[PDB]
């Protein structure tokens, strides 16, 4: 298992279609084409591809990170992670943790002081997998998601 | 994940 | 389709535009022209605007898409489906736990209430009965139950409208455009609705089990309409109150005798597919199988008229400080509490004004008696404290943290005046709610076992400083009733004189105006003292459990796991944050949370190693005990009252609720020294063992216990 | 005749499937996916308010604008 990790070619739409595909699956929330056009059109940059370059399928994203930045309050920059999944046949593999590496090294080198994310208090593959990077639990939102239960807001400072 |  | 309107009127979807011209080969030419990074859009639109927006075609996101059945589809309101006695009262009784998944169950009202096509019906006509089915059931005996939920809605509407608790979170209220004006009866005609068609019942000569269940079923509707009556006249009557809670109990006991089943389609996820909806289509969650959260709600009602009660400030302050605290209340009380409190009249309890009710706390807080902006804005401080507290567990805490940054500058204010009465008061009301915003962070399992000496510590430095605080206030009051008591001591050597006269009569005016207060808050004082030392001793047996831990080489004071991006200082501060403008107490130096656990954590080894252990292991078990005493002797004055003259609590209100509240305190004590023992056990064996286990730390919350002291405990740590 | 000019402009999106949408243009991307404000769905006699959707290209059928409208963008 040969695994490269790519930036977002905003140009390549079957990637594109291949990143809702995956997060689809996976979310509990449903997002529209817009909310994924408000992510990657505006920070490109921000969202990073797992592929399996050995695989039947070379290019096809088995995993993705989502992100984006912006000025906080007034004087701190804040990166925030909106969307992480990972195929179902590729986890444990240790894929999400170096997406989620490379894309908080890639805010890191846009200057952003701390990242954020939000996160339900009953996954705990998500919350070992930040908490282990340095992120620390800031403020318990009840009810956030709803049914599924309440959550996390995490924060890991840069600066 | 990304709530509204 | 087959149906006639529907053909004739796809005729006039286009009439209201009078020409109209196909651009969609413009449209694909235009954007197939764009780049594919482009988006055209309105500069001045911000894109994250757009995160709400329905797809089309997306199941998942389209309201159109709902699947539902034939029964759905053709549910007809004014169709009287057979058997008509068994059918309203399965009717009526999924009306009623739709109430209660609504409320209680925290789900959204279009999956509730609106479900009913019913409901939907009677709101419909009411916005220019609704169905004449042909039969007095379905006409009067439910148009009348329709009409009691529907005006219970309009009701919490109210209640909401006050911005007290948070939508959608505390309480969904997604009406969907429904508006009813003025158009809905008044509670006079509700009730007198429900009163007719319940006398009907009466009427009736036959008797079943469905009869009798619909028989308690107005009659609970009937209280609910009355809850109106605890705002609008302040009524602390229990009687309605009461009734709700007795028919429930009456309606549990039937459940398993008979088995209901609605009509078809009564029920349904049709309104969401057909009237105006901007929201994504919801699944309809599973529904109570009894009454229970009926008086659940009833009897948390009746909690909160108990504050009406109080006569002192000291009544209302342990009343918002424990009515909230075992187990978050039902939103209903939580909304009605603040209202209730803090009235119409810009009255408090309807006895006194926003100055005079926050000059009674620092009075039998300061036993001192002495309307401009700073105890103007001090007595709006004081209430947003008290509103505070019927909060969800979750923003009970994030309401310190606007609470904490404008105590302290309401403190240094006071200090530029040197007015140092009130300056004390906010002092002691900042230190508190410091050390509860920071211990309330265990409940919610927001720390990790890592930083649980950081805050622990913390928590134990702060109730240092209360402590302190307490005891030299406490020194100031004792030194003012022995300046009483040595006027009599005085009076007995002076012959009768005119200057004898003068300490009598400035001897009685004392012993009359304020020894009683005195010697009031002297004993209020040592019920603080009690309370702080064992939340100060909790802290230190936390600490010394932790320090354990680490010189066993299990947990450290830091993430253990590597990571490149961040450091410890930076961690530290943000976890410190909100303390961080604090001026008194200051935010001890991250160095100086370093020295100290150098002081607790063993790096001696072998013999030495289990000298210095069992000093700290014997510290545990015996103050877990002096805790355990404490706390007994704390529920004894509690039971026994105030008018003892050793203790004063202030409880009456809150008695069962505050003996609950130590009686768990002194679970978690004992489960404290227990773990103590196991872990020590463990790893010395552990140490034995060359192939020995691997553990991680866990925070746990015991469950008969208080959960502002989790259990370090230690757990074998397995490969997924 | 820009895109820039047909937004804040009432469209009538007919849908792939015997269904009418009566809203404001938001937003559109080059795979010509569209966001529509104060959207009125209208299918056979019933008719109701959505609020902000989208409409992704597969499942668009035909888009017409009003000819009074269409003249004053110029
Ligand atoms: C989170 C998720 C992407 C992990 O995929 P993955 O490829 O297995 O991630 P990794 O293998 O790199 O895990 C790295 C660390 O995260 C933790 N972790 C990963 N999977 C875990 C699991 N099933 N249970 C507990 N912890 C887990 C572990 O601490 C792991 O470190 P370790 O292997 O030394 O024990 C996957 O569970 C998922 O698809 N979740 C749904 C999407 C989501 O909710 N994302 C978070 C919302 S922002
Ligand atoms: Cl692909
Ligand atoms: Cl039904
Ligand atoms: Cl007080
Ligand atoms: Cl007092
Ligand atoms: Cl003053
Ligand atoms: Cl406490």
């Amino acid at each position: 298992m040969e695994i490269v990790y790519k930036p977002l070619d905003i140009r390549n739409e079957e990637q594109f279609a291949s990143i809702k595909k995956l997060i689809d699956a996976d979310l509990s929330e449903p997002y529209s084409i817009y909310v994924y056009r408000y992510f990657l059109n505006q920070w490109p940059e921000l969202t990073y591809i797992a592929v399996d370059n050995k695989s039947g399928t070379p290019n096809i994203p088995i995993g993705c990170i989502v992100c984006k930045m912006d000025p906080h309050r007034n004087v701190r920059l804040r990166g925030y992670i909106g969307m992480l999944a990972v195929e179902s046949t590729y986890r444990g593999h240790g894929i999400a943790k170096k997406l989620v590496e490379i894309a908080i090294d890639k805010m890191q080198r846009e200057h952003c002081d701390e990242i954020m994310l939000e996160t339900e208090v009953e996954n705990s593959a998500a919350l070992n997998l930040y908490e282990g990077m340095g992120f620390i639990r800031m403020k318990r939102m009840f009810r956030y998601y709803l049914n599924e239960g309440d959550a996390f807001k995490l924060i890991l400072p840069l600066t | 994940m990304f709530h509204l | 389709p087959m149906e006639v309107d529907s053909i004739l009127g796809s005729l006039s979807i286009t009439d209201d535009f009078d020409q109209l011209v196909d651009v969609t080969s413009l449209f694909d030419e235009l954007c197939s022209k764009l780049k594919p990074e482009a988006i055209v859009k309105d500069p001045r639109f911000d894109l994250f605007e757009g995160t709400h927006s329905l797809e089309v075609n997306n199941s998942k996101l389209d309201s159109s898409l709902i699947e539902l059945t034939a029964e759905e589809i053709e549910f007809d309101v004014n169709v009287a489906y057979d058997p008509p006695l068994a059918s309203v009262a399965a009717i009526a009784d999924r009306l009623l736990r739709c109430v209660i998944s609504w409320l209680n169950d925290y789900q959204t009202l279009p999956t509730t209430v609106l479900s009913c096509r019913y409901t939907e019906s009677l709101l419909s006509s009411l916005v220019k009965s609704s169905w004449c089915t042909g039969n007095i059931l379905y006409d009067k005996v439910l148009g009348s139950c329709i009409l009691g939920v529907c005006y219970l809605t309009k009701f919490v509407q109210k209640l909401l409208s006050a911005g007290i608790v948070f939508e959608e979170e505390d309480l969904n209220f997604n009406n969907m455009g429904f508006n009813t004006f003025d158009n809905l009866p008044g509670q006079d005609v509700v009730i007198n609705s429900l009163t007719e068609s319940l006398q009907i019942l009466e009427a009736y000569s036959d008797d079943s089990l469905h009869l009798t269940m619909l028989k308690h079923i107005l009659k609970i509707i009937i209280c609910l309409v009355h809850l109106e009556d605890h705002l609008t006249d302040y009524s602390t009557k229990t009687s309605h109150l009461d009734e709700l809670i007795e028919n429930a109990n009456s309606v549990n006991g039937i459940f398993p005798q008979l088995q209901l089943s609605p009509p078809k389609g009564a029920f349904s996820t049709y309104i969401q597919k057909h009237r105006s909806n901007q929201f994504p289509p919801r699944k309809i969650t599973k529904l109570p199988t009894d009454y229970s959260g009926f008086i659940t709600l009833a009897n948390d009602v009746k909690t909160i008229l108990l504050v009406d009660k109080a006569e002192s400030a000291l009544e209302t302050y342990q009343f918002a400080k424990f009515f909230n605290k075992l187990e978050q209340r039902h939103v209903i009380a939580r909304i009605l509490f603040p209202l209730f409190f803090i009235r119409d009249d810009r009255t408090v309890l309807g006895k006194f004004s926003y100055t005079q009710f926050y000059l009674l706390h620092v009075k039998e807080f300061s036993a001192q008696t002495p309307g401009n902006e700073l105890i103007q804005e001090s007595s709006n401080m004081l209430l947003e404290w008290y509103q505070n507290c019927s909060q969800n567990t979750c923003r009970y805490r994030q309401g310190f943290n606007r609470q904490l940054i404008l105590w302290d500058s309401l403190q240094a204010q006071f200090e530029s005046v040197n007015s140092q009465v009130y300056c004390s008061w906010t002092y002691f009301m900042k230190l508190s709610s410091m050390i509860e915003f920071s211990l309330k962070g265990f409940d919610l399992d927001i720390y990790k076992p890592f930083e649980a000496y950081s805050m622990f510590w913390y928590v134990y430095y702060l109730s240092h400083h209360l402590e302190t605080f307490l005891k030299d206030s406490q020194n100031d009051i004792e030194s003012n009733i022995n300046a009483i008591h040595s006027m009599n001591k005085k009076l007995k050597k002076l012959k009768a004189g005119e200057k004898k006269d003068q300490l009598r009569l400035k001897y009685r005016f004392a012993m009359d105006n304020e020894m009683e207060q005195l010697q009031a808050t002297k004993q209020f004082l040592n019920y603080l003292l009690k309370e702080i030392n064992i939340t100060k001793s909790l802290c230190l047996i936390e600490v010394f459990q932790f320090a354990i831990l680490k010189s066993f080489g299990l947990i450290d004071n830091k993430n253990s796991t590597p990571s490149k991006f961040s450091n410890e200082r930076l961690i530290h501060n943000l976890r410190f944050k909100p303390f961080n403008s604090i001026g008194v107490p200051e935010l001890p130096e991250y160095e100086v949370f370093q020295q100290t656990l150098k002081d607790f954590v063993i790096e001696e080894k072998g013999a030495a190693f289990d000298i210095k252990l069992e000093r700290a292991t014997n510290f545990i078990e015996t103050e877990v005990r002096n805790v355990v005493s404490s706390i007994d002797e704390i529920m004894q004055g509690i039971k026994g009252g105030d008018n003892n003259g050793v203790l004063v609590t202030g409880t009456r209100l809150v008695q069962e609720l505050s003996l609950e509240y130590y009686c768990k305190l002194k679970h978690t004590s004992k489960a404290l020294s227990v773990n103590s023992k196991v872990i020590v056990n463990t790893l010395k064996k552990n140490i034995k063992n060359k192939d020995s286990h691997e553990y991680k730390v866990e925070l746990v919350h015991t469950t008969e216990g208080w959960n502002y002291f989790p259990i370090q405990t230690l757990r074998i740590k397995q490969d997924r | 005749l820009k895109l820039s000019d047909f937004i804040g402009n009432t469209l009538i999106v007919s849908l792939t499937e015997d269904r009418i949408l009566v809203g404001s243009l938001v937003a559109v991307d080059a795979q010509m996916n569209l966001l529509l404000d104060h959207v009125e769905e209208r299918m056979g006699s019933s008719s109701r308010m959505m609020g902000l959707v989208s409409v992704p290209r597969r499942s668009v059928k035909t888009i017409m604008i009003d000819k009074p409208v269409l003249q004053e963008l110029t």
